[PDB]
């Protein structure tokens, strides 16, 4: 048969010895008919009462064994999956067949040396009739290593068939065997029968062409066709009173659709959750939430498909700024035939500018692309090279964007301001420490309330910016404020920072300098 | 049987490190390479009972169009038992050529019971297939135990060349062999060949061409030297000085400070007073040399930070205790990431040459960008430890040579 994967118990630990809870005589009978046949098939074997090990068993009839103890003692195995494919990476096939693999775990031997730890007991009806003890000869359902051992066996059992038929794509997933090709209808159905026979000659039985699922294949939240994909049917609920819970589930489903529905927005909706006190709390919808909801249900009313990846053609990724801190993008090959789309809103840091944030979106998209297609796309960006270099060269962190082409599709991203690199001759000079003193004798000591040593160092500067003219030189002792302004944000979480930013955009020339303590 | 029994440090278990996703080009190179290492018994396909993992990568090389497999054994290297010198003569040689002798390892089998810890996975695009799994049968390139275990055999082999060419300093580190000689560059490369071929006797292509340790002069702190000094200049100068006073306490500011008397316009020009010209000149002298009393002790970690100086320039420092730099340098001449990786390697090749250890790097780059691009430019056979940070504003100021 198929080779055996050796298994071990964790270091130190000993097999399981948990006693069988009382079993109803109606259940004992059932289990004896079930266990006696499993011994007729090869699954199990009776063992002499010297095997101290035992694992509980109840009846549902189907025998369901409770392995949560043996599992705790069984060695760690190599991860069963950790990652399913994304539709956008799949290739277009002429035919795709899904083959359910029955009694999968049942058709795979279990390391002999390990079996004695799979010992279980069927209690005798009579206070002294059987009292039989069994152990497994194959992979037990519910046992820690069955998914891993099964998949690893299937891979080997598939290898040859795969060498013989290199024009057949086969994807294994737990219990399903998705088989695809570009063969003509007839030839495909024959390969699907051969394969079916290949598994069988290893004991693995499958469903006939009559009983096998036909696409669209509903998988992991998607709807798969041989030639395209989308997310399963989902339009929004109609209601008068929305509960926090409903909102969160709503926001959840709209996001999910973003991978293929460009235009979905969740902001006004998300905003409803502010200060919410209970999942069951009602929240009426703002005029803006209703508009956003109304537009989402319209976008979600006309279904959109996503074509598959054609490896012969390049990958193009195009990004757009859809609001402050909001980015949308779509990756396509055939001009505008979307392989995938998505939105990006992550603000890494308390402050940033559209340039840093667009660059971070390019890294997220790059990483994503490497996972799904194994390469990075040619990027189309709403930013000119000169704006880019200009912030690049002057920033302290190191960064790098792959080959990209500027695309004049507003809003174009840019820097709203820039700090001079040299003090300005003829501009008044403010020394701020919560107030300031100018070289022309002006002063504005103001005592703030509910402040923070840091928010105070930022208010100093803000005051100086307001009372000063179009050109100004500012001197601060704060390394902190210095860091923030010098990074040249155009957006922040802080309103204060946002105020300073509006101020900086208005100035003609601003020069910031730092000096220590001792003003 | 023949193998040397190796164990992990006490109590430690094998590495379970996540494999960063790779591009199909690299996977393609990794499949071709590993298929061959398997046909030759170097590595074996493993089953699901091995739970361990170490990441793999493919890189390009020097003087070749072929790919090199690079196994990130950092984690395993740290869980591997210690094995129970270092020629300071090396940093004094006129030249040093670096050789890749990592191949010498594929002859010594590996303790059968340790193999499972060398497990690695070749990933698949978009998760469409499980991932090809393997473990080592022989000493693997990149593992701390390989040089240690092949040491006997490596001395025996070098024994001859050693006595025969006493004018050469041959130092080994991981998969690399360092060859130093004050001979003229002309004859230098000729003597390297007589070593390569003497290795074939029992192969080794070049890494980098030579390095010249002799002129690895430190990059001291400098103050601007100008004709007229504005108020802004004096403020930058004092700020710089005050921070440098953390290292050199002989630095005095008092006089220059009496210049920023009050609130003067930033651009106002301030002629320097006698008391002051002398204070600057004297602080100037203290900085001409690196601070005394800075000694390296093998007992602690070597930390290295790099700063972006803009316009293709970077600065860096090596220390064990803050402010106590063992070395501080520069690097210039591509894109940000390409440079960062070359500097990182250049600075690593230096700590190895100077102290025999790779330093811990503090890099100024978002992690995902580094993880995405470092392999496109990496040429070394080793990988140093690194963490990611943000470079404060003023640290750069205080570290470069602007005119
Ligand atoms: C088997 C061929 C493979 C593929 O390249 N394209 C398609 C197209 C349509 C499908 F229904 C499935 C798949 N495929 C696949 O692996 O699907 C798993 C993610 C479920
Ligand atoms: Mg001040």
């Amino acid at each position: 048969p198929i080779e055996t994967v050796p298994v071990k118990l964790k270091p130190g630990m000993d097999g399981p010895k948990v006693k069988q809870w009382p079993l109803t005589e109606e259940k004992i009978k059932a289990l004896v008919e079930i266990c006696t046949e499993m011994e007729k098939e090869g699954k199990i074997s009776k063992i002499g009462p010297e095997n101290p090990y035992n694992t509980p068993v109840f009846a549902i009839w189907r025998k369901l064994v409770d392995f949560r103890e043996l599992n705790k003692r069984t060695q760690d195995f190599w991860e069963v999956q950790l990652g399913i494919p994304h539709p956008a990476g799949l290739k277009k096939k002429k035919s795709v067949t899904v083959l359910d693999v029955g009694d999968a775990y049942f058709s795979v031997p279990l390391d002999e040396d390990f079996r004695k730890y799979t010992a279980f007991t069927i209690p005798s009806i009579n206070n002294e009739t059987p009292g039989i003890r069994y152990q497994y000869n194959v992979l037990p359902q519910g046992w820690k290593g069955s998914p891993a051992i099964f998949q690893s066996s299937m891979t080997k059992i598939l290898e040859p068939f795969r060498k013989q038929n290199p024009d057949i794509v086969i994807y294994q997933y737990m219990d399903d065997l998705y088989v695809g090709s570009d063969l003509e209808i007839g030839q495909h159905r024959t390969k699907i029968e051969e394969l079916r026979q290949h598994l069988l000659r290893w004991g693995l039985t499958t469903p006939d062409k009559k009983h096998q699922k036909e696409p669209p294949f509903l998988w992991m939240g998607y709807e798969l066709h041989p030639d395209k994909w989308t997310v399963q049917p989902i339009v929004l609920p109609e209601k008068d009173s929305w509960t926090v819970n409903d909102i969160q589930k709503l926001v959840g489903k709209l996001n999910w659709a973003s991978q293929i529905y460009p235009g979905i927005k969740v902001r006004q909706l998300c905003k409803l959750l502010r200060g919410t006190k209970a999942l069951t709390e009602v929240i009426p919808l703002t005029e803006e939430a209703e508009l956003e909801l109304a537009e989402n249900r319209e976008i979600l009313k006309e279904p959109v498909h996503g074509v598959y990846y054609d490896p012969s053609k390049d990958l193009i990724a195009e990004i757009q700024k859809q609001g402050q801190g909001q980015w949308t993008y779509q990756i396509y090959q055939e001009p505008f035939k979307n392989l995938k789309t998505g939105k990006y809103a992550r603000m890494r840091g308390a402050h940033t500018n559209d340039v840093k944030q667009l660059t971070e979106a390019v890294q997220k998209i790059t990483t994503e692309s490497i996972v799904i297609w194994g390469k990075t796309p040619k990027f189309k960006l709403p930013i000119q090279k000169e704006t880019w270099e200009t912030w690049w060269t002057e920033y302290w962190q190191a960064t790098w964007i792959p080959e990209w082409e500027f695309v004049n599709t507003p809003p174009l991203v840019k820097l709203w301001y820039q700090l001079e690199k040299e003090p300005i001759v003829g501009a008044e000079t403010f020394y701020v420490d919560a107030g300031y003193v100018t070289n022309r004798g002006r002063q504005k000591v103001v005592t703030l309330t509910d402040t923070t040593n840091q928010k105070t160092e930022l208010q100093a500067i803000y005051l100086a910016l307001q009372d000063s003219g179009l050109e100004v030189n500012i001197v601060t002792d704060s390394q902190y404020a210095l860091g923030i302004i010098q990074a040249q944000p155009d957006q922040s979480e802080s309103e204060l920072v946002n105020q300073i930013i509006e101020q900086l955009i208005k100035k003609e020339k601003v020069y910031l300098a730092w000096v220590p303590a001792h003003n | 049987i023949e193998t040397v029994p190796v164990k992990l440090k006490p109590g430690m278990d094998g590495p379970k490190v996540k494999q960063w996703p790779l591009t199909e080009e690299k996977i393609k190179a990794l499949v071709e390479i590993c298929t061959e290492m398997e046909k030759e018994g170097k590595i074996s396909k493993i089953g699901p009972e091995n739970p361990y993992n170490t990441p793999v990568f493919a890189i390009k090389k020097k003087d070749s169009t072929k790919w090199r497999k690079l196994v990130d054994f950092r984690e395993l290297n740290k869980r591997t038992q210690d094995f129970w010198p270092h020629p300071a003569g090396l940093k004094k040689k006129k030249s040093v050529t670096v050789l890749d002798v990592g191949d010498a390892y594929f002859s010594v089998p590996l303790d059968e019971d340790f193999r499972k810890y060398t497990a690695f996975t070749i990933p698949s695009i978009n998760n469409e297939t499980p991932g090809i799994r393997y473990q080592y049968n022989v000493l693997p390139q990149g593992w701390k135990g390989s040089p240690a275990i092949f040491q006997s055999s490596m001395t025996k082999i070098l024994e001859p060349f050693r006595k025969q060419n006493p004018d050469i300093v041959i130092y080994q580190y991981m998969d690399d062999l360092y060859v130093g000689s004050d001979l003229e560059i002309g004859q230098h490369r000729t003597k390297i060949e007589e070593l390569r071929q003497h290795l074939l006797r029992w192969e080794p292509p070049f890494l980098w061409y030579e390095l010249h340790p002799d002129k690895w002069t430190v990059q001291p702190i400098v103050l601007p030297e100008k004709d007229s000094w504005t108020v802004n200049d004096i403020q930058k100068l004092v700020g710089k000085l005050n921070w440098a006073s953390q290292i050199y306490p002989g630095i005095k500011v008092r006089q220059l400070c009496k210049l920023l008397r009050g609130t003067k316009a930033l651009t106002e020009v301030i002629p320097l007073t006698e008391e002051a010209e002398l204070e600057l000149a004297e602080n100037r002298e203290i900085l001409k040399e690196p601070v005394h009393g800075v000694y390296y002790d093998p007992s602690k970690d070597l930390i290295a930070e790099i700063q972006k100086q803009g316009q293709g320039q970077w600065t860096y420092q090596i220390y064990q205790e803050p402010f106590k730099n063992l070395k501080t340098g520069k690097y210039a001449r591509t894109n940000d990431v390409k440079q960062l990786t070359e500097a990182v390697q250049k600075i690593t090749t230096e700590s190895i040459v100077i102290w025999g250890k790779t330093p811990k790097f503090k890099l100024p780059i978002q992690k995902e960008t580094w993880e995405t691009w470092w392999t496109e430019y990496w040429q070394a056979t080793w990988i140093p430890e690194w963490e990611f940070v943000n470079t404060p504003p003023l640290v750069k100021l205080w570290y470069q040579l602007e005119k």
